[PDB]
Parts: structure tokens; C-alpha cells; sequence
């Protein structure tokens, strides 16, 4: 039941955007993108 | 498909774009349009880095006859198809252009054209909402000034982190503009929700003075938003203000009172553990305080300090000097404090009777009284142990309750900086301070370092209030200094301390060990010899009488004659240099500590001139031997008490003492004292940066609580823009350029002539 503490919605982009690029470069195996919504 | 040429002409592009721009905030305009023109000769440039281009050099016209050809040189280009995104941006530029200049019957449909696009820009809402200012200088439109909160209310919603203080600042000023109708607090109320929480906790007290006076209901909505996600900021201030009313209103069912409990309870659920540890730690503070030894001597130095006032303006009269009711009432309520065998003996032996018509056989009693109960009180413990006389704040640890450090909440920050709770230390210290020994506890963080503060209990909390409105000023004016770049190069920053209220008699302050001040300087090299530490202040009174006694009135000469007199004899002009020479024994160490003291003297000279503070008392001045820095504790502004004029009638600008001067040297008192206060001076003179919001805000409550002690109209407005305009015309009257260089090297010189100084009251110490 890990959560994380994050502020604003400005700062929700910057780490989405920072985790996207990590796991974007040491896999190599994939290319893709796909996310959704519910509420 | 080539890719890599294309890649080297953006990043080349991108590169000149970045060169001109970095040109353009240099405050030159003539080379960065020769470096956006190199551009032109680049056959293949992609049309985003033209948007880009264009946009750097519309920026550079407007902040350069000339308007015309700024005005064509947007219709040559834009000629056949942009995308909408950039669409939206350069229209609110345009249509800001076109504001600068009296056209303004044409204006409103561009910059309707410019936010219709998405809705989202802050920069669009921004300068609409700003154009819309401008209309309300004059024709009221009383039914107009929702629409403008309604568009500073849309801009702070994508706004955040940066630039957002000035928008909460300019709401604030326009709300204080309504008449019997709530219309205005409804637009406020339906228009606000969205925006986030951290935004309000720079503008605490505005929104508390606020909910405090007539018609402030409909703000309880604010504040419960604030309070449902940050119970700790919101929670200290909420009750000083609750006991404030409670103390004031005893003296002489409060609706005030009755809000101020509405959003105690709605608190309580939210947290309890937390309410509970907060009240816990409150009440575990009234062991802290001194015993009647320090009381005493503690109202002993007030009423002297009180009494050197009084026999200053008794200047140039008989040697009467009657006695003042305020200072008969003083004497009326010590004898009655104190009136188990020390406890009787000052009433039969001076305390009878206040003095029939004397005043100076009073201070020169008074004198012995503090030097008797100076050597008895030297005895006194300074340890004491946490596990004994308290309980709860002894067992005490972060498994209990999720408490932070006290003061974490003052000015918002992007990053988290939240030190928790780990355990109080047992191990207290009682220091010796100016007036009484205040004892300070130590406080270590979950991170393992040690924060140590220090427990006040100053009284007259009518003359408390004032004094830390002037320190969150500062602490808003802090950031406003690092976007520039002639400030950026000289490390220029305020030292702001955190001082945080928890009651109206008792709150915590922040201290740090070897912080002294210059006037204890004095006194350890005044005890090194074999006098006494108050010898110029009598020799100034007495030798006066005398060559008064003649029926000969006092002229400038005899008072330079006897300030050389108390030069030549008592301080020599170098003591603190040789001070600071025996201290730091260091070369490299020296330097620092002095370039940090001018540079951190020039922000606080600066600070007491421009903004009317109180004038610099010797005891008043802080000095760090850590690292340097300098603090002045407990400014306060200066207004009469007769009317709002805000003015500061003193001979000198600031203090600059002949020690001072020659300590630094005479060279640095010149170069780097000026120029810091002329880098100073142009940041806050930048017609971008806004300043005049932050400064209406902050003296609309100083005025209010100035209106609420001494006995709700326009009068006020006007009271208060008058004194805005007073501190813009003395801010313009030390920045401005022209053949000659500034006023500021003419006011440094008289500062530290000797014709300004013999004029002064001697408890200014202006030979020390």
C-alpha cells in the first residue's frame, strides 16, 4: 500500500515525464505508448 | 530525408534565439537587434524559430519617435497561414502595445481576439486583467471591479510557483474598494475555487485582518480551503488572534471570536492527534518562564530607556524638567508589582513619592538600582533539566504525533523542505540579552542536525504586531532580488529570521550561538578598563546644565566642542577595528567578515531610508560571528500619531558611525557601500517588476491597525496611496541617471559628517 506525496498539478507531469524517459532508454525491446482514464 | 542538416539548423538557430534573449535582459536593446538580424542570412529557417524571433524582437521595441517604426515592422511579416497555438501569445502583445500609447478605443477587441483562443494563457488574463487596472484610476464603475478579480482569479489558476504573489496581492487591494453591497465578496467567493492551497500561505495575516472587520464572513470559505489541507499554518495565528480579542475585549457574543471558534471545530476532526500535540507543547511552555528578579530588571530598562526619551525632548528648556503623568503612572504600577525582605525596602527608600519636580535625580538613582541588581542577580541558575517540571514535552518522540519544525510554513517553495520532529533535547541555556535572559531550547530534527531556539516573552503586544509585518515584507521583497543580475553578482540578501506567534505575551524565535551586538562590544571593552559604561551619555546631560546654567542658550559650536571633548577622552575612533583584529586572527577570515558586513550594512541602510523604518538603535544591530551575516531585530514603521503623514524627520539617512567608516575602511565606505545601494535601487525602479501591490497591501492593515488603537471610508485609501506615492518618490529620487552619477554619494556624505551627528540624541550613541 506504497504511496507517493506530489503537489501541484504542474509537478505531476514532470515526473511522469522524467519516469517516462527512464524506462524509454535502458529497455530497447519495446516501442510504444498507451495510457487511459477512469473518472 | 535529411534529418541531421535540419537538426543543425534548429540548434543553430535555437542558439541565436537563446544569444539575443540573454542580450535583451543585459538592459541592451542596439546589440541584441544586430545579433537577431544575423538570422537573415540563413536561406532555410523553420517557421517556429521565426515565431521565436519575431517575438524577441517585438519584446525588444517595446522596452525601447521610435514607436512608429515598432508598429510596421509586425505588418511586414505573418502574412498567409500561422498555427493556433502561437496565434494567441504575440495578439496580447500587440494589444499591450497598442495600451502603451493613448489608443485605447480600438485596444479592447484585440485583446478580446488574443484570450479568445484557449483560454489557458496566463499572460493573456495577465495584461487584460492589467489593462482593466489602468481604466479604474479614474470613472469608479463600482459594478466593474468584479470583472477585474474575475480575470486575476482565471490567471492564478495555471500560474503557479513563480509570479503569482503580485496577482493575490493586487485581489487583495481591490476588495478593501467595496461599498454596503456584498457584490464584491460574491464575485471573490464563486470565482476562486480550483486555485491551489500553497498559494495562500504568504497572505496569512491579510486574510485574517480581513475576516476580523465588518462584512468579512463570506471569507471563512478561504481560509476552511486553507485549513482542510495545512492544519499547522493556519493554526498558531488563529489562536493568538482568538486571545487577543478575548484579552482586549475583558478589559471592557463577539461575532470576530464567533468565527474564529467556527473554524477551531471544523479543525478539529481534521487531525486531531496532531491539535492535540500542538496544545500539548503550548501548555508545557509556562515553566519556561523567569522569575521576578528578571521582571523587574526588565521594567527597569524600559522605564530608563522611556525616561532618556523624555529628558531628550526636555532640550534647551530650565533644568525643571517636571515630571510626565505617563512616567508618574509607571512608578504608580512598579510600586504597586512590587510593594521576602528586599520585597519592602524600595518603597521608604525612594519610591514614595515619583520626584516633586525633578527628573534628573530620578535617572540618576535609577542608574544604581540596575548596577545593585545587576551584581545580586549574578548568582541566578542557567541549567535546568527537561525531565523534571514537565512531563509531555520530556517523552516526546515522531512516533507520537506528525509534528514539523516550527516555521516551515512562512513562504511557500516549489521543492518540499519539510523537517519533521525527531526529540527535545535536555539540555537548555539561559543567555543574557539587552533588557532581560531569555532561555533557549534545543531542537533536533529527523535528519540528525540540531536547531536551536530561542523562548521570548515580550509584553506590549499592541507594539508587537507591527513588528513582524515589516519582517514579511521583507521576507515577499527577498525573491525579487536574484532575477536580475547586477544584485545576483554581489550575493545581496536580506538575513530575514523566523519568528513565529504562538501567544500574545510568549512566541518563538530563531537564535544561533555568537550572535552579538555592537553596543555588548562596547561594554566587554569598557569593562576591560576601569570605567564605567554610561560615562559619555552623563557627561553629555551634566556639562550641558552647566553652560546652560550661565543664561547662555546652546549653539552648534559647544556641541561639536564636546562631541571632539568625548572623541578625544572615552571611544577612540578605532575600537572596533581593533576588535575585530584580535578576533580574527586569520587574513582570509577577516576579509569576509568585513565585505559581508558592507554588504549586508548597505541592504539595511537602504531598508531604514527608503521604506520610513525606525531609527537604528545601537542595541538593535545583530552581529554574526559564524559566517558574518547582520540582522537587525524588530523593526518597526515609523507613523505619526497625530495623522498617517509617514515621514521620518532625522538629520542623517541611516547610521553611519565614524567607527564604522574607518573600520571597513575609507575606501570601502564609498565603492562597494554605494554601489550596492544603486544595484539595489534599479532592481526595485523596473517598471516589470511589480512593486507597488506589495507595498498597498501591506500598509492597508498597518494603517487599519494604526486606526484600531487610536481613535472605514475613502479617507484611509487616500491615506494610504499617499504614503505609496511618498515611498515610490524617494525610491525614483536615488535611481535615476543623467550627467551626473546619483544623490546617494551626496546623503553618504553628510551621514557621516560631524555637523549631523552633535545634533542627535545622545542614547543614539552617534560617536559609538
Amino acid at each position: 500500500s506504497n504511496w507517493f506525496i506530489i503537489g501541484s498539478k504542474t509537478d505531476a507531469e514532470r515526473v511522469v515525464n522524467q519516469y517516462q524517459e527512464l524506462v524509454q532508454n535502458e529497455a530497447k525491446c519495446p516501442v510504444k505508448m498507451s495510457h487511459s482514464s477512469s473518472g | 530525408s535529411s534529418n541531421n542538416a535540419m537538426l543543425g539548423v534548429h540548434a543553430s538557430a535555437s542558439a541565436i534565439i537563446q544569444y539575443g534573449k540573454i542580450a535583451r535582459k543585459q538592459g541592451l536593446v542596439n546589440v541584441a537587434l544586430d545579433i537577431l538580424s544575423r538570422i537573415h542570412t540563413i536561406p532555410t529557417v523553420p517557421i517556429v524559430d521565426c515565431f521565436q524571433k519575431i517575438r524577441q524582437q517585438v519584446k525588444c521595441y517595446l522596452q525601447l519617435n521610435e514607436c512608429m517604426q515598432g508598429l510596421e515592422v509586425i505588418e511586414s511579416t505573418n502574412l498567409k497561414y500561422f498555427t493556433k497555438e502561437m496565434t494567441a501569445e504575440f495578439y496580447a502583445l500587440k494589444g499591450m502595445f497598442l495600451a502603451q500609447i493613448n489608443k485605447s478605443e480600438e485596444a479592447n477587441k484585440a485583446f478580446s481576439a488574443a484570450v479568445q483562443m484557449h483560454d489557458v494563457l496566463v499572460k493573456a488574463w495577465a495584461m487584460w486583467g492589467d489593462y482593466l487596472e489602468n481604466i479604474f484610476v479614474k470613472e469608479r464603475q463600482l459594478h466593474l471591479g468584479v470583472s477585474a478579480i474575475t480575470c486575476y482569479l482565471h490567471a492564478c489558476r495555471h500560474q503557479n510557483e513563480s509570479k503569482s504573489r503580485k496577482y493575490l496581492a493586487k485581489v487583495l487591494w481591490l476588495l478593501s474598494f467595496d461599498d454596503d453591497k456584498n457584490t464584491l465578496a460574491d464575485a471573490v467567493d464563486k470565482y476562486c475555487i480550483g486555485v491551489p492551497p500553497i498559494q495562500w500561505l504568504a497572505w496569512i495575516p491579510q486574510l485574517l485582518t480581513c475576516l476580523v472587520g465588518s462584512e468579512g464572513k463570506l471569507l471563512l470559505n478561504l481560509i476552511s480551503q486553507v485549513g482542510r489541507v495545512y492544519p499547522q499554518a493556519v493554526y498558531f495565528p488563529i489562536r493568538t488572534l482568538y486571545l487577543t480579542l478575548k484579552i482586549e475585549q475583558r478589559e471592557r457574543a463577539t461575532a470576530p471570536m464567533w468565527r474564529c471558534s467556527r473554524i477551531m471545530h471544523m479543525q478539529r476532526e481534521l487531525h486531531p492527534t496532531l491539535l492535540s500535540s500542538l496544545e500539548g507543547i503550548v501548555d508545557q511552555m509556562v515553566w519556561f518562564r523567569e522569575n521576578w528578579h528578571e521582571e523587574v530588571l526588565r521594567q527597569l530598562q524600559q522605564g530608563l530607556a522611556k525616561c532618556y526619551s523624555v529628558a531628550f525632548e526636555k532640550s534647551g528648556a530650565v533644568s525643571d524638567a517636571k515630571i510626565t503623568p505617563h512616567t508618574l503612572n509607571f512608578v504608580k504600577k512598579l510600586v504597586s508589582t512590587f510593594g521576602k525582605l528586599k520585597g519592602q525596602f524600595t518603597t521608604d527608600f525612594d519610591f514614595s513619592v515619583p520626584g516633586s519636580m525633578k527628573l534628573h535625580n530620578l535617572i540618576s538613582k535609577l542608574k544604581k538600582w540596575i548596577k545593585i541588581l545587576e551584581a545580586k542577580t549574578k548568582q541566578l541558575p542557567k541549567f535546568f533539566l527537561i525531565e523534571e517540571k514537565c512531563r509531555f514535552l520530556s517523552n516526546f518522540s515522531a512516533q507520537t504525533a506528525e509534528v514539523e519544525i516550527p516555521g516551515e510554513f512562512l513562504m511557500p517553495k516549489p521543492t518540499h523542505y519539510y523537517i519533521k520532529i525527531a526529540r527535545f533535547m535536555p539540555r537548555v541555556e539561559i543567555v543574557q540579552k539587552h533588557n532581560t535572559a531569555a532561555r533557549r531550547l534545543y531542537i533536533r530534527g529527523h535528519n540528525g542536525k540540531i536547531y536551536p531556539y530561542l523562548v521570548m516573552n515580550d509584553a506590549c503586544l499592541t507594539e508587537s504586531r507591527r513588528e513582524e509585518r515589516v519582517l514579511q515584507l521583507l521576507r515577499l521583497l527577498n525573491p525579487c532580488l536574484e532575477k536580475r543580475k547586477e544584485t545576483t553578482k554581489r550575493h545581496l540578501f536580506f538575513t530575514v529570521p523566523r519568528v513565529v506567534a504562538v501567544s500574545p505575551q510568549m512566541r518563538l524565535v530563531e537564535d544561533n550561538p555568537s550572535s552579538l551586538s555592537l553596543v555588548e562590544i562596547y561594554k566587554q571593552r569598557c569593562a576591560k578598563k576601569g570605567i564605567e559604561h554610561d560615562n559619555p551619555i552623563s557627561r553629555y546631560y551634566d556639562r550641558l546644565a552647566t553652560v546652560q546654567a550661565r543664561g547662555t542658550q546652546a549653539s552648534h559650536q559647544v556641541l561639536r566642542d564636546i562631541l571632539k571633548e568625548v572623541q578625544s577622552n572615552m571611544v577612540p575612533r578605532s575600537m572596533l577595528k581593533e576588535w575585530a583584529l584580535h578576533t580574527f586572527p586569520n587574513a582570509t577570515d577577516y576579509w569576509t567578515f568585513r565585505k559581508m558586513f558592507t554588504i549586508q550594512l548597505a541592504l539595511i541602510g537602504f531598508a531604514e531610508f527608503v521604506l520610513h523604518l525606525n531609527r537604528l538603535n545601537p542595541e538593535m544591530l545583530q552581529i554574526a560571528q559564524d559566517t558574518g551575516k547582520l540582522n537587525v531585530a524588530y523593526f518597526r514603521f515609523d507613523i505619526n500619531d497625530a495623522t498617517g503623514d509617514l515621514d521620518a524627520n532625522r538629520p542623517v539617512p541611516f547610521r553611519l558611525t565614524p567607527n564604522i567608516s574607518e573600520f571597513l575602511t575609507t575606501i570601502g565606505v564609498s565603492g562597494p557601500l554605494t554601489a550596492s545601494m544603486i544595484a539595489v535601487a534599479r532592481c526595485f525602479a523596473q517598471p516589470n517588476f511589480k512593486v507597488d501591490g506589495i507595498l498597498k497591501t501591506v500598509l492597508r492593515d498597518e494603517i487599519i491597525a494604526w486606526h484600531k488603537k487610536t481613535q472605514d471610508s475613502q479617507q484611509l485609501v487616500s491615506l494610504v496611496q499617499k504614503a505609496v506615492t511618498a515611498i515610490m518618490t524617494r525610491l525614483h529620487n536615488l535611481a535615476q541617471f543623467e550627467g551626473g552619477e546619483s544623490k546617494v554619494n551626496t546623503l553618504v556624505a553628510a551621514a557621516n559628517s560631524l555637523d549631523n551627528l552633535c545634533r542627535m540624541d545622545p542614547a543614539w550613541h552617534p560617536w559609538l
